[PDB]
């Protein structure tokens, strides 16, 4: 009766295959590459300990251990898919490339909550390696300017790539140490208007409709279809030229006339440009 | 005799006990711990050398390569504390660790190295502790609070609870190291002894005996003793020790040599033992019933074949006796067992033990600790050895080994830091004896079982935590890959170590902000003894024992200074004189009583050493030789007090202050207050806001001056001398001659701190107290800090008070305040806030800074300059623009109402939105400072160029001032050289200062002292230019901002807050209360001379809260103020300095048997004048804590003035002028002002911003949020018939998203209806329960 966690069961399980010799590996691959599935099963089933050994080094990155092991397993399956015994090489040297690269791409993919692509993460790792080598020369933290100096790249590019290393925080962590205040208590719903701005808009809409019906009909139909306001669509002066009043210049004229009348009507209620626009 | 700071205002002292020890320098703990930490300790004992030589050398995975440590060194900080508080960075220093990577050769186990390479590497950056005990971490100022944790080593706790349903006690040892796995040895209710390791399952404790390679005969042989029997072919005879019959019962006749000692039915008393030791009998006979249950000690094999007749730990049976005899054995070993003295607990536990061999014991520990996975031969014992016997994973301490070997009574106090076999066997034997009765259990609260960790200890622990991860990474780099000739500069990553030490200093539990709104608050934050944090308990599981006070706290920890609340007695404060041991337990001074006299050999006694002797009390009268006045003198021996004879005592206390802390050593008449009100007074005295002009305590304690000096808030002179020049911000001391070192020409320049903010946004500001041309001495105070006055602590302002109930306005704890208080601006504190405005680089583009902001008129843009920042000195208020920040945006797609509006007014749309830093609502201050930071490469505008021009001119003027006034002192000392031996009284004045330091003298040291001051001045000549270019490039460089932010503009408002109804005030005795009416000058009651009293206080708060000390504080305040007004009357008319000397000397004479006899005949008629001008507002009176001022001295003081001896005068009413009946108590209580200011408390929200996930309002007053209507208030509304109020409260005032806009539009359209709907949080709960596999649905 094993203790039932996933890691102990797996690591106890993988030892049930004897490691293969070189001629043994070559013969199993010869049987495997012509379509005998048992040979594939034996080759992948034996070298699992290689995957645990390789993915042992990639620990304490963003992924947990068994995630690294299982992603190395995919590359191992790719490795027996494309192994050649005809080069005479030991299998471990060829599979090490595939397993190491498919755990490296796993850490580049499934770590950041906002998924950065491969080349951005390689470019950021270039800069972090440069900063780690630059910190021993000036015994302080190398700046964005310092990394841009040592690589002779533009300062805005290195600044952007380091700002894409944000380490996106949680919300549910409390603030100030005392466990009473997380970011849900601090953050405000910014897109949703409260009742104040939501009633100002409706009162402004009804006031606009009231002032427009206070204006005469020919002006307000131009000013209604002109902006799509009074149940209309926002039309062009050329469009309402062909639709209502054939002289486009007269449509501009009646628009300016209606705007002047509405300027007077608004300023009679004390709403000037200082009133509506501070 | 007195210093020239004490000839200003000498505070009258009522101390009767002659003091012996000074108050020690109050910040010794923090400074001494960090001095132990960052220090080149030549042996590996303290701090960094200890941590390095602990974890280094790191070797490879036997890869013939080893990384060793050579030496380290610390860098210079690039930013001092002022520049790094401005700049927002830490105040750190880098450690360039010199390392060396060795490569062992192949075929060379301890052969030579082919390749070694020394390379000085960097790692980490340790924040240096400043000169007061504070750090600077990210611009702020943090104080690492010292922690009191349980001392490592053995700990024989009992259980002492029921825990059995029979009430038996079950003793358990516990072995705590500083680092390593724990170990218990608990008893079981069946008297089984059960080990457990790190609180895993209980296994039988003989398993770990077998794991130490002990067979069962040795396991019996350690814990038991032998009873060799005898077979004289029969008779089952017994070799007798007579003391084995202690309490035993003889059911036979114990007979030897045919002589009768004990009989059947006669129990074996000690008289038979006396008969036996008279008769000296070795061998006796016992019947066949005797060896029916004796348990054998060794494996008795057969005599013939060696077959096992009986294995060890087997009871002897009669057939076993016959088989053993017929085999041919004669002598039989067994165990002396007993139910009183030697219980066979190891024997019974050996029976219940399911193990038989050492290897099986190792397998059993492996299947306990790391379960499931099967062990090898090697991995089981490897786990067991790495548990308790490895220098890497087990380390008791030096302290743990000391407490260990002192707890099991060993003569050494040092040894191996890991366990051994005899250590565990001794702990087991002591636990067994503790069961049998011999030996007593300990207690955790006893301060001989509680250490003190500090900044050095915990910082070194964090440094070790960084270095073990660097050891893991170095072992990863070393054995893998190569050998290489690679250098040790890339194998070590700086960021883990920096991450660890910054994670400690930045945000630990104990890395707290300095509560910087007093001097007192700073000191009592630094001298904090908290028991929380790493390795310490929490508030939830802190039982009533560690909250409690102990009989060992006396002299170590204050009993009345702990914050009430959830952590009472976990945040204890250190006593005044309480030192700290070599190991860390709090030791306290005591002066040794010799044969009969109190010799002043002040010995510091720790806790466990205190528990032996017989210590007297500070209130034991001494007959001026040293003997005690009485013949029997009260004292305390072992926790309990007594009344011992006066030759019996062994020590006397040092002073009356040594129990209380520094905070509670400032309450006058402490011993008259109850302990609760003294606790509240001590907790409230460290929240007093430093006012506009701090006054004095008219009733002081004498520790005012020591607390004021011993904090870092004032500017004390370092070398005494004549003041040369005092400005409002700088002081130039010219040093006296003998105290001047001959190299420099000493002119000390003290630059004060002016109007900068605290952590709590108060005005930390230093004003000079001295005048020009005044001689000051060493240690003399030059500039008062905040809340100081002439180098005394003045937290508050002392006011004419009265105790009477006035018309209900001072009902519960409310407080009237006369309007003449706020006319005089006695409590007008200054608050300085800081507002910031970052200009990030958004993806739409950079946020600019300019003063062309859309949709705002000229009425707000008047106050900014053309560069978008406000003017310094501008009187800004609620809502005005400080820094105009335009922010770009795109894809506006305006609604047609705003399109029609902008077409009506002809207004253009604005692609830039407005995110200007405006003032918050309510605060109306005065902009005193604008600090503009810029990322390098960004162009400075006109304002930042102006500020950099100003700062450069200031720094250039600063270096020119230091060079020029240092040149003035230089040629002054050159002239002092040039008046001896080649004196040129006018010829030196003839040729100019080019040749004064090159003038011809005799063949003395002064000729090459002219050349010494000459090369001094040429050194200054190059230093001025080089440091000038240093400061210029340091100013004009870029900044180290965050990634993405271009410029940060900080604008410092300064509000001068008045006092008003709502503001909370307090006395020093827990007489707090929010003031309630600013009464005018006429309505406040007046005595028959015309003076309105300033604060009317409620009397009934006295005799229920029992802080009767404030009545005497009020009376002595009236006494001292009477003396001040008598001197003021003698000074109004110009009387004489002679009669003034007569009166002031008479005021210093009374009362009886006081120290500091001050003889005014040595004052030279200017210091009497200058002393009178300082006393004229009231003669300040020192009343020490438990030395006190007896009331007859107060009565004689009140009779020295013309005051009535009751302290009770006839107040008249304000509004009528009818005299009050029953005349009232008026005097001068020193009232404080706390920062529970009502303008920081008052808040109201109609409709603001709702939270994100659930549409509900936000938190208090910072996001403009609604008050929480919690579930108890819901029960309160349900408890009425109120349903509609509750429904609208949790539906439409709060949560129904479509509901509350309809509620608002119903309100503004004059109809108070509601269309409630369903709260949004319940829809959230619906979708959350349903996002499990739980179809929850609303049905109808």
């Amino acid at each position: 009766q094993r203790v039932l966690d996933a890691t102990q069961l797996y690591l106890g399980e993988i030892g049930y295959s004897p490691l293969l010799t070189a001629e043994e590996e070559v013969y199993f691959a010869r049987r495997a590459l012509r379509g005998d599935v048992a040979s594939r099963r034996r080759m992948i089933e034996s070298n699992l300990r290689l995957v645990v050994k390789i993915a042992r080094r990639y620990g304490n990155r963003g992924l947990a251990l068994l995630d690294l092991i299982e992603e190395g397993n995919l590359g191992l399956i790719r490795a027996v898919e494309k192994f050649d015994p005809e080069r005479g090489f030991r299998f471990s040297t060829y599979a090490t490339w595939w397993i190491r690269q498919t755990i490296e791409r796993a850490i580049m993919n499934q770590t950041r909550t906002i998924r950065l692509p491969i080349h951005i993460v390689k470019e950021l790792n270039v800069y972090l390696r440069t900063a780690r080598e630059l910190s021993h020369k000036l015994d302080h933290e190398p700046s964005a300017e310092e990394i841009a100096e040592q690589l002779d790249k533009p300062v805005d590019d290195v600044s952007r790539m380091l700002r894409l290393n944000e380490r996106i925080t949680s919300v549910d962590t409390p603030l100030g140490g005392d466990s009473e205040k997380a970011l849900l208590d601090i953050l405000a719903d910014e897109k949703e208007n409260g009742p104040e701005d939501t009633t100002q808009d409706d009162d402004m809409k009804q006031s606009i409709v009231k002032w427009l019906f206070e204006l005469n009909a020919k002006q307000r139909e131009v000013l209604a279809r002109r902006f799509g306001l009074l149940g209309y669509e926002a039309a062009t002066l050329e469009d309402v030229g062909r639709e209502i009043g054939l002289t486009r210049e007269r449509v501009r004229q009646i628009q300016v006339e209606g705007l002047r009348r509405l300027r007077e009507i608004l300023q009679t209620q004390g709403l000037n440009i200082e009133a509506l626009f501070r | 005799v007195y210093s020239y700071t004490e000839k200003k205002r000498i505070r009258k002292d009522f101390g009767k006990r002659p003091q012996v020890l000074d108050v020690p320098y109050l910040l010794s703990i923090q400074l001494d711990s960090f001095q132990k930490f960052i220090e080149q300790d030549p042996e590996g004992q303290y701090g960094l050398e200890a941590a390095f030589r602990s974890v280094f050398p790191i070797q490879s995975y036997s890869g013939n390569s080893e990384l060793q440590y050579v030496s380290y060194r610390l860098g210079e900080p690039v930013f001092d504390v002022q520049e790094c508080q401005i700049r927002g960075v830490t105040y750190s220093a880098p450690l360039r660790v010199k390392l060396r990577l060795v490569i062992y050769e192949r075929e060379a186990p301890e052969g030579t190295v082919k390749d070694i390479k020394e390379q000085e590497v960097y790692m980490g950056e340790i924040p240096l502790m400043t000169d007061n005990g504070t750090f600077v971490i990210n611009g702020t100022e943090r104080v690492i609070v010292s922690q009191l944790h349980r001392s490592p080593g053995v700990f024989f706790d009992s259980d002492k609870g029921k825990t059995h349903s029979s009430g038996k006690v079950l003793y358990n040892a516990r072995i705590i190291p500083y680092r390593g796995s724990w170990l218990d040895f608990e008893f079981d209710p069946k008297d089984n002894l059960f080990v457990r390791i790190d609180r895993r399952r209980k296994l039988p404790a003989t398993i770990i005996l077998r794991a130490l390679n002990y067979t069962t005969e040795q396991i019996l042989d350690l814990f038991f003793e032998k009873v060799i029997f005898e077979i004289r072919d029969n008779k089952l005879q017994m070799e007798l020790v007579p003391e084995r019959l202690r309490g035993e019962t003889a059911s036979f006749d114990i007979e030897a040599n045919g002589k009768v000692y004990v009989e059947k039915g006669r129990r074996i008393t000690a008289r038979h033992i006396r008969q036996l030791e008279k008769d000296d009998v070795k061998l006796i006979e016992v019947p066949v019933e005797y060896i029916a249950g004796k348990v054998v000690a060794k494996d008795y094999i057969d005599e013939s074949t060696g077959e096992l007749i009986c294995a060890a730990n087997m009871e002897l049976s009669l057939d076993l006796l016959a088989k053993l005899s017929q085999s041919g054995h004669k002598r039989i070993e067994t165990l002396f067992t007993n139910d009183l003295d030697h219980g066979p607990y190891i024997s019974e536990t050996l029976r219940v033990d399911p193990t038989n061999d050492r290897l099986s014991a190792l397998v059993e520990i492996y299947r306990m600790m790391r379960p499931g996975e099967p062990p090898t031969r090697e991995a089981a014992e490897s786990l067991f050895e790495n548990l308790f016997f490895s220098e890497d994973r087990y380390d008791l301490s030096a302290v743990g080994r000391m407490k260990f070997n002192r707890s099991l009574l060993r003569e050494e106090i040092e040894g191996s830091g890991i366990l051994s076999k005899d250590d565990i066997i001794d702990v087991m034997k002591k636990l067994i004896d503790i069961r049998n009765g011999k030996g007593e259990v300990d207690d955790i609260d006893h301060l001989g079982n509680r250490r003190i960790r500090s900044v050095g200890e915990m910082a070194e622990n964090q440094f070790r935590v960084g270095l073990v991860r660097v050891e893991r990474a170095v072992k990863e780099r070393l054995s893998l890959g190569d050998l290489d000739t690679l250098m040790p500069q890339d194998m070590i990553n700086a960021k883990p170590i920096s991450a660890a030490v910054k994670e400690f200093f930045g945000s630990s539990q104990l890395s707290q902000f300095m509560d910087q709104n007093n001097p007192l608050s700073e000191i009592t934050h630094k001298r904090r003894i908290s028991a929380l944090g790493p390795g310490g308990l929490t508030r939830e599981r802190a039982g009533f024992e560690v909250r409690d006070v102990h009989p060992t706290h006396y002299g170590r920890v204050c009993p009345i200074e702990t914050p009430e609340g959830p952590n009472i007695g976990l945040i204890n404060s250190l006593s005044v004189y309480a030192q700290t041991n070599e190991y860390g337990f709090l030791e306290t001074p005591y002066r040794k009583v010799t044969d009969g006299v109190v010799t002043d050999e002040i010995h510091y006694l720790s806790a466990i050493e205190e528990g032996n002797y017989v210590i007297a009390q500070a209130n034991s009268n001494l007959d001026e030789e040293g003997h005690f006045v009485e013949d029997l003198v009260t004292c305390r021996s072992k926790g309990e007090s007594s009344l011992f004879s006066r030759d019996q005592v062994d020590y006397m206390d040092v002073s009356t202050q040594q129990v209380v802390s520094v905070g509670a050593s400032l309450i006058p008449f402490l011993e008259h207050d109850d302990a609760n009100r003294a606790l509240m007074g001590a907790n409230m005295q460290r929240q007093a806001v430093p006012t506009l002009r701090a006054d004095k305590p008219l009733v002081g304690t004498g520790m005012e001056r020591a607390v004021a000096v011993d904090s870092g808030v004032t500017a004390v002179a370092k070398r005494g001398g004549v003041v040369q020049y005092v400005d409002a911000s700088r002081i130039v001391i010219k040093v006296n001659e003998d105290e001047m070192y001959p190299g420099e020409a000493g002119i000390d320049i003290y630059n004060l701190t002016k109007y900068t903010r605290s952590n709590q946004n108060t005005c930390i500001n230093q004003m000079p107290c001295v005048s020009l041309g005044e001689p000051v001495e060493r240690g003399d105070v030059l500039a008062d800090g905040p809340s100081t006055d002439l180098g005394e602590l003045a937290l508050g302002q002392n006011m004419r008070v009265a105790f009477m109930p006035w018309n209900g306005y001072n009902f519960e704890d409310s407080i009237l305040v006369s309007e003449r208080v706020v006319q005089e601006d006695r409590f007008t504190t200054i608050h300085i806030q800081e507002l910031a405005c970052v200009s990030r680089d958004t993806k739409l583009g950079p946020e600019e800074i300019t003063a062309d902001i859309p949709n705002v008129g000229e009425a707000a843009l008047s106050k900014l300059d053309e560069s978008g920042i406000v003017y310094i000195g501008a009187e800004v208020t609620g809502g005005d623009i400080l820094v105009g920040k335009v922010t770009p945006k795109g894809e506006t797609q305006l609604t047609p109402e705003e399109k029609l509006l902008r077409a009506i007014f002809g207004e253009k749309a604005s692609d830039v939105k407005d995110s200007s830093l405006r003032v918050p609502n309510g605060v109306s201050g005065t902009v005193i400072d604008v600090q503009v930071f810029t990322r390098d490469g960004v162009e400075k505008d006109k304002r930042a160029l102006e500020i950099e021009e100003m700062q450069l001119k200031q720094a250039k003027k600063d270096l020119s001032e230091e060079l020029q006034i240092l040149e003035a002192g230089l040629f002054s000392r050159i002239r002092a050289v040039l008046v001896a031996g080649g004196v040129e009284a006018e010829k030196l004045d003839k040729l100019p200062r080019d040749r004064w330091l090159e003038l011809g003298l005799t063949d003395e040291e002064k000729q090459n002292q002219l050349e010494q001051l000459a090369e001094q001045y040429d050194e200054l000549k190059h230093e001025f230019e080089k440091k000038l270019e240093a400061k210029r490039r340091k100013i004009t460089q870029g900044d180290d901002l965050a990634p993405g932010v271009l410029k940060i503009v900080k604008v410092y408002l300064a509000v001068k807050r008045r006092i008003q109804p709502g503001d909370k005030m307090a006395g020093r005795h827990g007489n707090k209360g929010v003031i309630s009416k600013i009464n005018p000058i006429e309505d406040m009651p007046y005595d028959e001379n015309g003076t309105p009293v300033d604060i009317v206080l409620n009397p009934l708060g006295v005799p229920s809260r029992m802080n009767i000390g404030q009545i005497l504080e009020t009376h002595l305040g009236m006494a001292a103020k009477g003396i001040g007004d008598k001197i003021n009357a003698m000074l109004k008319q110009q009387q004489e300095v002679a009669k003034l000397r007569e009166f002031i000397q008479r005021a210093y004479d009374l009362g009886a048997d006081v120290r500091q006899k001050v003889d005014l005949s040595t004052f030279s008629d200017e210091e009497v004048m200058r002393l009178a001008e300082n006393l004229r507002k009231g003669m300040p009176i020192a009343t020490p804590v438990f030395d006190g001022a007896k009331e007859a001295e107060i009565k004689e003081l009140l009779k020295l003035g013309d005051l009535p001896t009751s302290g009770q005068i006839r107040l008249y009413d304000g509004r009528t002028g009818e005299q009050f009946e029953r005349p009232v108590t008026v005097g001068y209580m020193y009232m404080l002002k706390l920062n529970h200011l009502v303008d920081d408390k008052m808040h109201a929200r109609s409709t603001g911003s709702y939270s994100l996930v659930t549409q509900q309002p936000l938190g208090g007053k910072a996001q403009f949020g609604g008050q929480r209507f919690g579930e108890m208030e819901v029960w309160a509304l349900e408890a009425y018939g109120a349903a509609y109020t509750l429904q609208e409260m949790l539906t439409v005032k709060s949560d129904d998203v479509n509901g509350r806009t309809k509620m608002y539009k119903n309100i503004v359209d004059g109809n108070h209806q509601m269309e409630p709907g369903m709260p949004e949080s319940f829809n959230v709960l619906l979708k959350e329960i349903r996002s499990l596999g739980i179809n929850i649905e609303l049905e109808d």
